[PDB]
């Protein structure tokens, strides 16, 4: 998310076991890196290998 | 003719005058933008009671 240029990073690591779909359970997240940049972000792109 | 190299070289000799002595000048620039304050320095902490 982005609140007036204050960008935050939320992450979570947990093992699952499925094939195609996502698990329909409940899991919280943990903030890792705070980046107070102060810019406006309108687009994004997912990096693949 | 009328074509001189603009990047002239300095002169640093210990036997010359004071004007040819090298000085390391550091210029610190400070500006304000919409980004929040990230620099610290007055953050002084004391012993806990």
């Amino acid at each position: 998310k982005n609140i007036d240029g204050y960008f935050k990073i939320y992450s979570k690591h947990t093992p699952i076991n499925l094939v195609r779909d996502l698990p329909q359970g409940f899991s919280a997240l943990e903030p890792l890196v705070d980046l107070p940049i102060g810019i406006n972000i309108t687009r994004f792109q997912t990096l693949l290998a | 003719f009328n074509c001189y190299f603009p990047l002239q070289s300095y002169g640093f000799q210990p036997t010359n005058g004071v004007g040819y002595q090298p000085y390391r000048v550091v210029v610190l620039s400070f500006e304000l933008l919409h980004a929040p304050a990230t620099v610290c320095g007055p953050k002084k902490s004391t012993n806990l009671v």
